[PDB]
């Protein structure tokens, strides 16, 4: 039930 | 194509299962939604709900995932985000 | 730009709040991840966790969302998926 | 706590 916030990005 | 794992918080065996699953999805489907749905439904069944899958050539994301249940990788021409939340 | 709401399971007021929030995000950020993170964090704060946001020019998705907490809309050049799960 | 599954697709 522990979580993390995470971002992704497609980059050129 | 070999997967390029860009970011993971996930066991090695589950990462390999994600790649194997996406490989079958890419053989079956060319529409990103169908690829995503195939992967999401397989992971719900094997690893319990609730999974979410985004497949795309150009997107960014910001999500919250359960610890050890996140992977973001490239396979062929698409980026695949697969994670568990809720 | 006016938002084009493509699919929603969400109250009219929350839909308008989503569009208003994304409008501010698009003024501030050009990177899709930053737009997504701005929207996700605002909705966590206003409407309780846990929200997830995908912003992109080309992607498909398959997700599970809490009833009445899903919106998918176009704004400017990006598609925005915003939903609550977990 | 009720949910729905939903898909999206950017189409040309």
């Amino acid at each position: 039930t522990a979580t993390r916030d995470a971002g992704t990005q497609v980059r050129l | 194509r070999k997967a390029v794992i860009k970011n993971a918080d996930m066991s090695e065996e589950m990462q390999q299962d994600a790649v194997d699953c996406a490989t079958q999805a890419l053989e079956k489907y060319n529409i990103e939604k169908d690829i995503a749905a195939y992967i999401k439904k397989e992971f719900d069944k094997k690893y319990n709900p609730t999974w979410h899958c985004i497949v795309g050539r150009n997107f960014g994301s910001y999500v919250t995932h359960e610890t050890r249940h996140f992977i973001y990788f490239y396979l062929g021409q698409v980026a695949i985000l697969l994670f568990k939340s809720g």
